[PDB]
């Protein structure tokens, strides 16, 4: 899964 | 503005442990008296202050066989090697002293810190 | 077993990328349209289905120089090599087709799936 | 830090 790093 | 893959680092470590199991690209044998442990020097350098320090010298970095102090508990070492390749430790009453001593020798500061805390809670 | 160090895998990957920057224990150069990229074969095997398949053969495993298809975009490869060592990627309008193509070539399933999703969202 | 693997 992927997400925003920020 | 970057995208991150939350499981990537854990998957990389899993696959490196698979390569170790298959003896693929391993470049060192760690010897503890009569017990032997094949490994990747890059993983050793990435996890242990001892291995990082010796492998900064090109001469020692080239060694294919590295001997540890024979007073080291070899199961203590095995526990810590598996931790390098998995992020996981079994820390329990019967092994904590051996694991702590081995982690101090290997200069694995976060494992030492956690052992200290577990021991202190049993005082 | 039951105790996990949640930052361990990420710290290992960070330290591996530092070794790459320093050219420590690197064992391959990948060439893409006359641009050269140093790397650790263990990391390539752990991240790419192409490199995994190639390097399971002992003969190709020993190669110090490996050429990719001359139509591969070197910036796409650069992006994906940095992803291997960081878990992070910039996926944007201007690079998505080159990244997806390169990730397809390298057999990097999770990057491919994400690229697919991003393309479909723009019709 | 450490946590339970679960
Ligand atoms: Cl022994
Ligand atoms: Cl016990
Ligand atoms: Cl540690
Ligand atoms: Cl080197
Ligand atoms: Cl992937
Ligand atoms: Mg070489
Ligand atoms: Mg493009
Ligand atoms: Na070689």
């Amino acid at each position: 899964d992927w997400c925003l790093f920020g | 503005s970057q995208i991150q893959f939350t499981r990537h680092a854990s998957d990389v470590l899993l696959n490196l442990n698979r390569l170790r199991s298959r003896d693929i690209l391993t470049d060192v044998v760690i010897v503890v008296s009569r017990e032997q442990f094949r490994a990747h020097k890059t993983v050793l350098m990435a996890c242990s202050g001892l291995f990082y320090s010796i492998f900064t010298d090109q001469l020692k970095r080239n060694l294919s066989v590295i001997n540890l102090d024979p007073e080291i508990n070899p199961e203590g070492f095995n526990i810590l090697l598996d931790f390098m390749y998995t992020s996981r430790l079994n820390l329990r009453e019967g092994n904590i002293m051996a694991v702590m001593a081995t982690a101090m020798y290997l200069q694995m500061e976060h494992v030492v810190d956690t052992c200290r805390k577990f021991i202190k809670a049993s005082e």
